[PDB]
């Protein structure tokens, strides 16, 4: 129901950020339980590819 | 007895320095003592005064007020010192050349050359307190070009600074344009060349500077629409979750350390650029809002020396190893807890960034036409280096919008059509006019008194000649 | 007319005192307008002699001997600005406010020369140095002393201070440059305490079976 961007699309399929996420987890849901591991990206980029958490409400 | 530094800064900032900012108070009912006389009640109100700025709902003190604060604590007149400079920028690079016995650091160091350990905390003050767009249209088409082409975006904005007398002693950064430099944007986010992107930057700032601009922040969309069927976003920032990546707030620290504000009281003559960042995400409601930031003095002198990173973690940016050139010392941030009681902990993993931002306020000059833009443009000849669209600059679109009014007359129209921040660009780059036509030509549509200089313009050999090809022209 | 000025008295907090309130007290009260008053008010005469006026003036006595109605008194008959400290209000305050009211009270009297800064109760606020416990007292103390010794030398500030005793205050206190010039008050003589009987017995409705000069000599010690 929601667009396949809202945590898997382009940027993120280049960027393995579910890779960095479940090799920091093993040190697919992808969840902010445990600990943050390094991404470090080149200057000049901007990634906005984290999963939405939406407000409180 | 030495003083501040011979040293050339910015109108505005001599301006606010020439005035003192204090804050009148009426008698109040708890005074005891005649008409003339104060006691502590009574007395003038310092433009510093935090009990003034969170009774009026305001989160930092117009960093002028700062430097009067610190004039004011320390520098006693007459006597009790030579005038120590009150301001120095933060810097944690270690000393390279100590030699007090030993030599350099790779191997050898003592207790006087190794940083000492960093502790973050909150910046009380913002150099710029507001940014003003002169009219709806400056963001209106940055957001076109993402409601046409669905990618992110990136400009950056230009401008000038000036008094803001909503706030003491506080400034606001006017911006009148937006430019779009070469960059590759895509669906989770954008890419760019640094070397195109400073190399072009170089040039396009001469010719702003020559029309009188500046370049003073810059400015990216993040946006997301849902599924519903109206034009909505996702609220993807908001309270508990980030406001600022790490990865934006790492790039917007070294663009103020790449812009240094020229200042008078610090011995290296600069101090915390006056560069504002502005994001368009959207509000809780789901809206196209737009927020304003900047990073503190410290997140500014910390990733000079790399020292930090982003992490997996939106909200929390990680921290870098002792290698053999960069030695970082332990980190600690500081935060009171419920029971008012500042506790430190060690953040060596990750810790989150809300300690290395500052809040801006932005909006829009009020409805009450005071006209005091540059430009009366933003809607027409199409924008910098959109050819991903079909926002292409060519001589077919000068000859559809620039050649109707200069084959009929109408000055005003002409100056009103020849008043465009990207036209005077594109022509300046067709580099047909010699360098005196394009002067006067900016200095026509740009300056209120214009009718002699347009028709001089329009005059001229060099224009004649423009208008001739851009006619033949097909 | 009078008092700077039914109009010209021929609210007001704690104003309207001047030298008809006070009783028993006129050697001290010369002492004090010769200390204050010519300063302000002709500062020529310094500048033709060529002598630089005193500036702190010490004032001490046992409680409730007028100290603070006197140095009142003096403040608002020379029609001068003034700027009132008291010493408790000044100590209950978080750290680091205490040392900026006084910082605010210096440089406020010093803009609108000329001025008297009247530091009610200064044994609370610079107290001896064995009393002075905790870093907050010294710190006061040590910001105290800054301003009182870099005032200036072509202001015409004055500054008035009352206690209890000379031994209550740090005796650093009491060097050139400070609080050099002192006054001591002392219990009223017969003569004094009926002048004060006078005084404050006016508004009262008093019967014609008043004996005055008996109370007088009758309260011996008040
Ligand atoms: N000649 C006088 N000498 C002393 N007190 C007088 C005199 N005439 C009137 N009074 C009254 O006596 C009381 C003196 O109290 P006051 O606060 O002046 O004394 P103090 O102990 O020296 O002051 P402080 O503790 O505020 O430094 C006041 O009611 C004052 O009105
Ligand atoms: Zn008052
Ligand atoms: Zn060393």
């Amino acid at each position: 129901l929601d667009p396949s961007v809202l945590g898997q699309g382009s940027m993120s399929t280049r960027i393995d950020y579910a890779g960095i996420a479940n090799s920091s987890r093993n040190k697919m849901k992808i969840t902010f339980d445990g600990e943050p591991a390094k991404l470090d990206l080149p200057e000049g980029q901007l990634f906005f590819g984290f999963p939405m958490v939406l407000p409180k409400e | 007895r030495y003083g501040p530094l011979r040293i050339k800064e910015l109108a505005v900032d001599e301006e606010l320095e020439k005035e003192d900012g204090l804050i009148p108070r009426q008698k109040s009912k708890l005074c005891k003592h005649g008409d003339r006389g104060m006691c502590e009640y009574c007395s003038p109100l310092p433009p510093w005064d935090k009990e003034y700025h969170e009774k009026n709902k305001i989160k930092h003190i117009s960093f002028h007020s700062y430097l009067k604060k610190l004039n004011e604590n320390a520098n006693k007149k007459e006597n009790g010192s030579s005038y120590i400079s009150p301001l120095s920028e933060p810097d944690f690079r270690i000393n390279k050349r100590c030699h007090n016995g030993h030599e350099p650091w790779p191997r050898g160091i003592c207790s006087k050359c190794q940083p000492s350990a960093i502790t973050l905390q909150q910046q009380e003050f913002r150099m710029v307190d507001h940014v003003e767009f002169q009219k709806s249209e400056i963001i209106n088409e940055f957001i076109q070009a993402w409601r046409y082409t669905g990618m992110q975006r990136f400009g950056y904005m230009y401008g000038s600074y000036s008094k803001y007398d909503n706030t003491p002693l506080g400034i606001k950064a006017v911006v009148e344009a937006i430019y779009e430099p070469p960059q590759h944007d895509e669906q989770d986010g954008l890419t760019m060349d640094v070397e195109q992107v400073k190399n072009e930057m170089l040039q396009i700032d001469r010719q702003a500077q020559e029309m009188g601009l500046s370049r003073i922040g810059l400015i990216f969309t993040d946006l997301s629409d849902a599924g519903a069927g109206d034009g909505s976003v996702f609220c993807k920032r908001h309270k508990d979750s980030f406001f600022l990546s790490s990865l934006e707030v790492i790039m917007a620290a070294r663009h103020q350390t790449r812009h240094p504000n020229v200042s008078k009281y610090s011995e290296q003559g600069f101090f915390s650029s006056k560069f504002v960042t502005c994001v368009i995400s959207g509000n809780l409601e789901g809206e196209i809002d737009i927020s304003s930031y900047q990073v503190s003095t410290e997140a500014e002198a910390l990733v000079t020396a790399d020292m930090i990173s982003g992490s997996t973690f939106p909200s929390m940016a990680y921290i870098n190893d002792t290698t053999d050139e960069r030695y970082v010392p332990e980190i600690f941030y500081m935060k009171s807890n419920e029971y008012g009681i500042t506790v430190k902990e060690n953040a060596k993993p990750a810790f989150p960034v809300d300690y290395l931002l500052v809040t801006l306020t932005h909006g829009f000059p009020n409805t009450d036409t005071e006209t005091n833009s540059k430009f009366v443009s933003s809607t027409g000849f199409p924008w910098s280096n959109r050819q991903a669209m079909g926002q292409s600059q060519d001589y077919q679109e000068l000859k559809k919008y620039l050649f109707n009014v200069a084959s009929s007359g109408d000055f005003n129209l002409l100056h009103e059509k020849i008043s465009n921040f990207h036209l005077l660009l594109y022509i300046n780059s067709l580099q047909i006019l010699s360098p005196d036509e394009w002067k006067l030509l900016i200095e026509s549509a740009v300056k209120n008194e214009w009718e002699e200089s347009l028709l001089k313009l329009v005059s001229s050999a060099g224009w004649q000649t423009l208008v001739m090809i851009l006619q033949e022209s097909g | 007319g009078k008092k700077r000025k039914n109009n010209l008295r021929i609210e007001n907090n704690m104003n309207e005192v001047g030298y008809d309130d006070i009783g028993g007290c006129r050697k001290q009260m010369a002492q004090i307008r010769e200390m204050v008053e010519l300063p302000l008010r002709h500062p020529q005469l310094f500048k033709a002699i060529g002598i630089k006026p005193p500036r702190g003036v010490l004032m001490y006595g046992p409680p409730g001997t007028g100290k603070t109605l006197m140095a009142r008194a003096v403040a608002n008959e020379t029609g001068a600005f003034f700027f009132l400290i008291n010493g408790p209000e000044v100590m209950s305050k978080m750290a680091g406010e205490s040392e900026s009211n006084l910082r605010k009270a210096f440089e406020e009297a010093e803009k609108n020369a000329p001025a008297i800064i009247f530091i009610d109760e200064i044994d609370s606020i610079a107290p001896k140095r064995d009393k002075t416990n905790g870093e907050v007292e010294r710190r006061v103390v040590s910001q105290l002393l800054t301003l009182m010794d870099g005032m200036k030398a072509r202001s015409n500030v004055v500054v008035i201070a009352a206690t209890n005793r000379p031994n209550s205050i740090d005796p650093a206190l009491r060097r050139f440059g400070r609080f050099d010039r002192e006054v001591d008050i002392g219990i009223p003589d017969a003569t004094g305490r009926l002048e004060v009987l006078r005084i404050h017995t006016k508004n009262m409705k008093l019967a014609d079976d008043v004996d005055l000069e008996a109370l007088a000599a009758e309260t011996h010690g008040y």
